């Protein structure tokens, strides 16, 4: 439950034991929680994104979306569980929904490998966004992945050219797409899915070509020193938009998003609406004109 | 001037790892081989055009070290090195990784060169080679690095809607960020005998399912058995073999050899 | 009237079956659900209007029998039987397979009668739905059937180039040569519960690898594991739940339940 | 090495060994080896297809073409070797060659899958006669497999969808494509790779929609009785072309195909030179809608 530093805030939780309008210290209990998240350094806010109780995918499917059928399998392996995709509606209109799935319980966690996918995976995620345009559909989808899974069958199956595979072809994707860091994006196996026209980021969210950890004890022979690394590299919302990296940061509530998903969804399900939307005044050819040159654009040359 | 082997120790003098490419005579083990070399021991003679020279990196993150890191040792700007010319009369683009160059990491340059040879490549309507060698995306440009890897695979997308041929060479070693990139996307992938390639290191890959990974494991001959790469050709007729190919995807004569 | 269950024995009025569509309502286990009903329990009311009714067999090899093995006991032309219709005021093309016609067989009329589907749902330019139950392709017919798939899966080819959203629903059991044609093609594939779908029959499977086969091999479960269908629906929920999906494909508003 | 009734021919090989000018009662071998294949009957005509000296894949690639670049894997499982294929000239104009390898030896043989494929070397098949295409290339095929590989990973793997998608995406191809049946055509597994403009099928090969082994120990109860099965769905080589469904029979040496490799070579060569050309006065849009038109008309509906 309850992060590190919010535990203040956590033990002021104790107001639903209890004059008797008194019960109204919780005025208090906004600010601290206030003044606790004002002054958070990098390496803190990763922490949020990493957060226990913050949403994943499906949280948002269902606070956010209707009528959502989730498809399955790659036509040629399996199904894999790190990633949930499928056909749903926001506000009528359908979409296609594309995201990493973690999961709250260790044991859900172990059912969806954390939500690090193999290359059955990203082959499910880019089957789906064919779907997508095949129907004239836009394509959502919500990157929160420690990154591609690392392992034997991974490489044996393709980890590398899976990936790959779906940077060439989401570029030439023939719709709007939208992609929201809502949780961690990490490596490219978070970049698999997240080659959007709109890019935004919640406010908590991080990303990186590399995890913290590694980078640290990479170029620092130090592990713990991972927070000097997330300082360092730039993976924190804004520490990116100063530099056209991703296009828009959404808010979370009070102290973060899982201090409640509802209003969260709101804040969200509205930005992609916005995005969404003041992208359909673009033709197919000037989409992807648009798309392909944001795309040459990142980085310094 | 009298080397030694990496794996074998059978003494060799330089100038015959020459018509050899530097590769092992014993061994036939490929070795370390210069980025500007190659396009040469590629492309024909004086055909040689470099592309993309006038680019140059720039720290724009502060970070530890890293200007001073940011030379001397490889007199070149970035890992990648792209080069217009031509095989056996045949007007061809390339473009290969300095893995002496902190790792032929790819970050900033690496991809908008790389872009380059495409654009290059695309207008004069010509074939795409590249000789990979990396160990990731430059950590010191962060996010920037990363999302080069989404360009560079956005471009060879236009390339092949055009209908040009375009073949990654993965040479020893070419993992994470380009490996899962463009190093991956070739019309035919070819690996050098005994190349490691992956997406993970087998360092960070075997701390996790920990235990002893597989025999040959990311070995241009694992590869080739799980499907992953088209075929693994030798240094030495590398460059015929690549105008034989390309030749034929492109509908010209046959080289001649 | 009284029919007992495949699976499970719990004795049932054949009214009830009706609303539950040849399903028990004990076990939930499927049955068999005739070609003609199916259409009638899929598109609304009225609107069901038959398609290549004007076609029928006739044995052009003389095989053993054949002529006679070849219509009392279904009052049907061949295996399928295609329909137009509605699904909630949508206009789409529909078609199943009569398991009771000599295994639903793919042969000759079958792969016409499907064509026309296609054909149909083609000008009027609506969705297209199949469910499929099979044995394989009509031996009867040779190489007449083989290239049935071919055809069938040729023609689905325009069907997706144009945009319209196919569902391949496959049902207990979808066998060889259907299995491995347009029976797997659909743009999403739905199998009903527990359905025994695969290409090679376990049966020839079996004596091959001389063992035993794995648990659940071949069912709705196994392959949904394997990545083989994109979801299982049960037969009540399928009519909502097909106009659901199509819809969404169709951009129409969704159905009013 | 010979075949069953070729005995006498056998027999008659004892020339060798040996006025000194009667050399050439070999006319006499010429004859038999003449009249006993002038009335074989269907059951028999399969054993020659089934042939043990019978020419394979890479035999005509090596007996017909030059600069044979075997293409390896399916980028995501494995490179079938029941599967052969590859780019390589055809009097200078490259062609991309794709085909069952059975394989000679009974070790071979076995490294192979005596030339039944698993879904990942269909998956290899297609990815070949797309990269044909892409660089607007000719596909040639050869067909001789026993069928799909059965098995539990075949399954668990996709047969089913591996040969359907191929069917799907061979009929659209932009490039011509001619198929030859050199030896065994068996099931769709063979058909995954033989939706060909022009389909020739030797004179000694067959043709059908399951083995006639199989098709007899099911409705005739009986394995043995497979030979009866043969005659009754007509998987000779003119019992189909008097139907539409062949269009050419490129005939075989004297007593076989295996008799003498190099001629063979020779006429198939040719025979693929004819159509590969005549089919060239065809422009794309043309040549697609006359396969497809083809393909509509096979059978009688
Ligand atoms: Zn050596
Ligand atoms: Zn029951």
């Amino acid at each position: 439950n309850f992060l590190d530093f919010e535990q203040p805030i956590a033990e002021l939780e104790a107001k639903i034991d209890s004059d008797e309008e008194v019960h109204r210290l919780r005025e208090k209990s906004v600010e601290l929680t206030r003044k606790i998240f004002a002054d958070l350094g990098a390496w803190q806010i990763a922490q949020l994104a990493r957060h226990p109780q913050r949403p994943y995918t499906l949280d948002y499917v269902r606070l956010a979306f209707d009528e959502f059928d989730e498809l399955a399998g790659d036509r040629a392996y399996a199904d894999d569980k790190a990633i949930v995709g499928g056909i749903a509606r926001l506000d009528g209109r359908p979409v296609m929904i594309i995201g990493h799935q973690k999961g709250r319980e260790t044991k859900e966690k172990i059912r969806r490998n954390f939500g690090m996918p193999a290359p059955e995976g990203y082959r499910k995620a880019l089957r789906l966004m064919q779907m997508a345009e095949r129907f004239k559909m836009p394509i959502i989808t919500f990157i929160d992945t420690p990154g591609a899974y690392p392992g034997v069958g991974a490489e044996e199956r393709g980890q590398s050219e899976a990936i790959a595979r779906n940077l060439r072809e989401m570029s030439r994707l023939g719709v709007p797409v939208v992609c929201t860091v809502i949780g961690e994006g990490g490596s490219g196996g978070a970049l698999a899915i997240g080659v959007g026209d709109k890019v935004n980021m919640l406010q908590y969210s991080t990303y990186s070509v590399i995890s913290p950890e590694g980078c640290a004890s990479i170029l620092w022979k130090s592990a713990d020193k991972a927070p000097l690394a997330a300082e360092a590299m730039g993976i924190i919302r804004p520490r990116l938009k100063e530099l056209k990296l991703i296009d828009s940061i959404i808010p979370e509530p009070l102290g973060g998003a899982h201090r409640n998903p509802e209003a969260m969804a709101a804040s969200l399900k509205a930005q992609l609406l916005a995005d969404l939307a003041d992208l359909d005044v673009l033709s197919t050819e000037d989409l992807k004109n648009r798309r392909y040159q944001r795309l040459m654009s990142y980085g310094y040359a | 001037v009298w080397t030694k082997c990496d794996s074998c120790g059978q003494v060799l003098y330089r100038a015959e790892l020459e018509r050899n490419l530097e590769v092992c005579p014993k061994c036939d083990h490929h070795m370390r081989m210069t980025a500007r070399n190659r396009l040469h021991s590629l492309l024909d003679e004086g055909s040689l055009v470099e592309l993309g020279s006038e680019l140059e990196p720039k720290d724009v993150l502060k970070f530890r070290d890293s200007k001073k890191y940011k030379q001397k040792e490889t007199g070149e700007k970035d890992a990648l090195v792209v080069m217009k010319g031509t095989l056996y009369g045949m007007p061809v683009v390339a473009a290969a990784f300095e893995f002496a160059f902190m790792g032929g990491s790819m970050g900033s340059v690496v991809g908008a060169r790389f872009v380059r040879a495409v654009e290059q490549a695309l207008e004069d309507n010509c074939p795409l080679i590249c000789f990979s060698a990396s160990g990731g995306a430059r950590m010191q440009e962060a996010l920037m690095s990363l999302m080069q890897m989404a360009k560079t695979s956005a471009a060879l997308a236009k390339m092949q809607e055009r209908g040009l041929p375009y073949i990654s060479v993965l040479t020893d070693p070419t993992m994470g960020g380009v490996s899962a990139s463009f190093a991956m996307l070739g019309d035919l992938n070819i690996a050098e005998p005994k190349a490691l390639i992956g997406f993970a290191g087998p360092r960070v890959i075997e701390q996790t399912v920990r235990e002893k990974l597989p025999p040959g494991f990311q070995r241009s001959e694992f590869l080739i058995e799980k499907g992953a790469i088209d075929m693994i050709v030798r240094r030495p007729e590398m460059r015929l073999k690549l105008a034989s190919i390309l030749a034929k995807l492109m509908n010209l004569p046959a080289p001649n050899p």
